[PDB]
């Protein structure tokens, strides 16, 4: 899973 | 019991630490440079709890920023409120912990831990009366997890009579694909059972599910996950930050929330659930804040509270509303779902009401439950752990830094004890 | 900080090194005279590209590298070539007489004459580092220098640098371009000797690369310059996370954490896409979803293994170029549905992804199309053990009759050293079997 704030 | 010292360790720690300070600063009317520019005077009454004062009556957070690589802290310092923090309270190494608990707790972190405690000591002497410490960190990486639990063990040594509080982000495969996180988490839990008085179980499984299901975000980001944490952290510490009657300091909160020294792992909830894009033009009714804040969908811990029983509950309401109606709806849940509260702790639900609402809402509710269902979280990690440990997989990263299999077995063992203890009192 | 030192050993090692550093220069806008107009930090710098390049006063960006060979022909071409000015002469180290495809000559007879000088020059580079990550070592399995000297250097580097990471790029021998009948021998010896001194090794099967050059690039009889240009793209993908950084970037050492369950199981399988000609690529653009799928087509594998008959212990996707989280996530969902992809029971099944927005570039007069986005999958599959088996069988046939064994004994080695290397290789195949078994 690709998750940047 | 006045001042709190805040610490944030590692990537997750510093990101949510930063967002937490962004949020409450806005609530206490403190700007990025540290000057006050707010209306109400409730904003400055217990400002001394989290901030220090300086010349020009500027307000400086009582915060220590810790990491083993400069990355997130450089980003935080050029973050929004970046220049607000005491420059000297930035304490970072360069080697990194490589998501390794051993590197964080025993080698790369030991090389740095003393320097951090120096800034802790300097802050704790500025204190007229220190309550204790709140730490923010993830349990899945290396710095926040390993170095974090080390700092606690060390800080408990210098301040054993103080209260140790944590906002601990539990790992989930739904958010991280690093295989060793269950190792890092189990090792950390062992530490937290022993050396904290209160631990808010912020579950990234919950935060992702919340972001994806309820808030209908198809590609949830950390900023999305953290907006939820930021909201929870504001709410949970509201009874600490503004004038109030209940759970108004960390020791009192602990005494109300913790019936047994080890079972101090709290299940936070929040309402209304909000994404940074969500409009929220329609404030909720008091009955809606209540049905939701007890709804599993609003729990930040990814446990089904109907699978266990509430030992204790705090419930914090914010904004201008009928305090009369708050009590009826609160007394309604207790009386409707009475089977889900343990009978041998009378009146285990306590409530506070603060007038100042959170940024962007008129009506908010925050939940703090010491449910036995929290075990499901520890059960989850326990399984992800054993799946690897039975084949002694990926242990060489840890043994290579000096650890032994036995130290894993004991942390495995101590957490299985924790689960069973949470199950002992669920059938009582 | 976190510098990385490349060591290019022997012909294959050096020539692949050429391709790689030419390509890196084209990726960072570095001219063949070392000058870099983008870099405003003159004389120094903290930037991502500084992990592979040092800077000088003159404004010259210098590869953190060493080229070593026991014979001057190949490195001599570097000394006189397009990128001559890029290096400093002390970095290009040559003997006079090579190792004549003999491990023993590379590890001992000739190698001992030059090992000190090489380490002295490696050391001099290490002194320029604020915080060294480790070394990258490019070498052939089959050559005498590539095999024997590499083992010697790696052993020596273990001693002089303790446990700083040592990664290999190892060229595994293929018959279509093999230069020695004894390459099976040299292979098993270096692999055994290096095994406990290497943290992670990316095997490049030349038959795989020869196959892909023939099939996807319609190159009739591939040259070394053909294979090297493709190989360099793959190495570039793997080192991209070390030379660039962005929010979505995942450091190679993070991928390493997932990929190596035990210190001996440190041989990841590389699979790269898209490999496509300019003729086919014209008017046909490949999606995040399309290149991701290629990674599970064995035709695009870098070692001839069959992951389908094996079990997965890990999966990483090193994306570069025009790639967004949204599309990657959907892409993997597809493959989770459309493939089967068995994992061992003790590992989780999540794919660790990294993304560098810096798009792939290509070398002028290259055969590869300049694509918008590309991907390298690093997998730890039991199927990689197939590579050991083919080589172990070839080794077995000759040692049964002690064929050629005499060129090795004559240089000082023993039969015991052979049987011993071969037993380690048997253990490794056994090891790679043990991990595939289900638990109880
Ligand atoms: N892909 C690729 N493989 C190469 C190249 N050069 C040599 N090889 C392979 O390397 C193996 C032979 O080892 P070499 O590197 O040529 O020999 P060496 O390392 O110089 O050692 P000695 O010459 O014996 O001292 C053969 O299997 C070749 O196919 C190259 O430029 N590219
Ligand atoms: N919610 C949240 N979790 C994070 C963030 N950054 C990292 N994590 C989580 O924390 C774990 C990684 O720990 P990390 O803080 O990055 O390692 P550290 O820097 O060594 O302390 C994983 O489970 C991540 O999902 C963040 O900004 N928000
Ligand atoms: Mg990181
Ligand atoms: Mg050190
Ligand atoms: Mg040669
Ligand atoms: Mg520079």
């Amino acid at each position: 899973v690709v998750x940047x704030f | 019991m006045r001042e709190i010292v805040h610490i944030q360790a590692g990537q997750c720690g510093n990101q949510i630490g930063a967002k937490f300070w962004e949020v409450i600063s806005d609530e206490h009317g403190i700007d990025p440079t540290g000057s006050y520019h707010g209306d109400s005077d409730l904003q400055l009454e217990r400002i001394n709890v989290y901030y220090n004062e300086a010349t020009g009556n500027k307000y400086v957070p009582r915060a220590i920023l810790v990491d083993l690589e400069p990355g997130t802290m450089d980003s935080v310092r050029s973050g929004p409120f970046g220049q607000i923090f005491r420059p000297d309270n930035f304490v970072f190494g360069q080697s990194g912990a490589g998501n390794n608990w051993a590197k964080g707790h025993y080698t790369e972190g030991a090389e740095l831990v003393d320097s951090v405690l120096d800034v802790v000591r300097k802050e704790s002497e500025s204190c007229d009366c220190l309550q204790g410490f709140q730490l923010t960190h993830s349990l899945g990486g290396g710095t926040g997890s390993g170095m974090g639990t080390l700092l606690i063990s060390k800080i408990r040594e210098e301040y054993p009579d103080r209260i140790m509080n944590t906002f601990s982000v539990m790992p989930s495969p739904k958010v991280s694909d690093t295989v060793v996180e269950p190792y890092n988490a189990t090792l950390s839990v062992h530490q937290l059972v022993e050396n904290t008085d209160e631990t808010y179980c912020i579950d990234n499984e919950a935060l992702y599910d919340i972001c994806f299901r309820t808030l209908k975000l198809t590609t949830p980001t950390y900023g999305d996950l953290n907006h939820l944490v930021s909201a929870t952290m504001s709410g949970v510490t509201t009874c600490l930050r503004f004038p109030g009657q209940l759970n108004a300091d960390l020791r009192k909160l602990a005494v109300n929330m913790v019936p047994f020294p080890r079972l101090h792992f709290f299940m936070p909830g929040f309402a209304p659930l909000t994404s940074r894009g969500s409009q929220q033009y329609r404030a909720l009714t008091v009955p809606e804040l209540t049905q939701q804040m007890f709804d599993s969908k609003n729990m930040m811990a990814a446990c089904d509270p109907r699978h266990g029983r509430y030992l204790t509950v705090a419930a914090i309401f914010r904004g201008r509303m009928s305090m009369k109606e708050v009590d009826e709806q609160m007394l309604n849940v207790q009386n409707k779902n009475s089977s889900y509260f343990v009978e041998w702790i009378p009146n285990n639900v306590k409530t506070a009401v603060c007038d100042i609402p959170p940024r962007g809402l008129k009506m908010s509710a925050t939940f703090i439950g010491n449910s036995t269902a929290i075990q499901e979280l520890f059960k989850r990690i326990s399984e992800q752990f054993t799946a690897m440990f039975r084949r002694k997989a990926f242990l060489h990263w840890y043994t290579g830094e000096g650890m032994d299999e036995m130290e894993f077995t004991e942390a495995e063992s101590n957490m299985n004890d924790l689960v069973s203890e949470y199950q002992q009192y669920q059938d009582a | 900080m976190r510098e990385c030192i490349s060591i290019h050993v022997g012909q294959a090692g050096v020539q692949i090194g050429n391709a790689c550093w030419e390509l890196y220069c084209l990726e960072h806008g570095i001219q063949p005279d070392g000058q870099m107009p983008s870099d405003k930090t003159i004389g120094g710098g903290d930037d991502s590209f500084n992990t592979f390049f040092s800077e000088t006063g003159a404004g010259k960006h210098v590869p953190r590298a060493v080229f070593v060979d026991l014979e001057p022909t190949v490195i001599d071409e570097v000394r006189t070539g397009t990128y001559r000015q890029l290096f400093h002469p002390e970095q290009l180290i040559t003997g006079k007489e090579d190792a004549a495809n003999n491990y023993a000559r590379g590890h001992y007879t000739i190698g001992k004459e030059i090992i000190d000088l090489v380490l002295d020059r490696i050391r001099k580079l290490a002194d320029q580092c604020t915080g060294l990550q480790g070394f990258l070592v490019f070498h052939s399995f089959g050559g005498g220098t590539g095999s024997g000297f590499t083992s010697l250097l790696m052993e020596r580097l273990s001693v002089d640098y303790g446990k700083k990471s040592k990664l290999e790029f190892s060229i595994y021998p293929a018959p279509q371009v093999s230069t020695a009948v004894v390459e099976p021998y040299n292979s098993i010896l270096t692999t055994h000797t290096t095994l406990e001194h290497s943290d992670c090794a990316f095997m490049v099967d030349n038959e795989a690369i020869y196959d892909i050059c023939r099939r996807n690039l319609d190159i009739e009889r591939p040259t070394y310059t053909n294979l090297n240009r493709l190989i360099s793209q793959i190495v570039s993908s793997i080192t991209a996370s070390l030379r660039f950084d962005g929010a979505l970037n995942v450091d190679l050492t993070e991928f390493q954490t997932n990929l190596v369950p035990y210190p001996r199981i440190h041989f990841p399988l590389a699979t790269y896409a898209p490999v496509i000609s300019a003729e086919k690529a014209y008017h046909e653009q490949l999606s995040v979803a399309e290149i991701t799928n290629a990674c599970f087509e064995p035709a695009n594998q870098m070692v001839k293994c069959d992951p389908r008959h094996g079990k997965y212990m890990a999966c990483c996707l090193l994306y570069r170029g025009d790639v967004v989280p949204k599309d990657v996530n959907a892409a993997i969902a597809t493959i989770k549905t459309k493939r089967s992809i068995q994992f061992v029971d003790w590992c989780p099944t999540g794919f660790k992804v990294g993304i560098n927005y810096q798009p792939p570039t290509v070398v002028p007069g290259g055969d590869l199309a300049k694509v918008q986005r590309a991907v390298c999958m690093l997998s730890n599959t039991t199927a990689i053990a197939e590579a050991w088996a083919r080589l172990d069988h070839k080794f077995d046939l000759m040692y049964a009759k002690r064929a050629f064994v005499h060129w090795y004994v004559g240089e000082g080695m023993e039969e015991g050293e052979f049987s011993e290397a071969r037993e380690d290789m048997a253990a490794l195949e056994k090891d790679y079997e043990e991990v595939g078994v289900d638990s109880v």
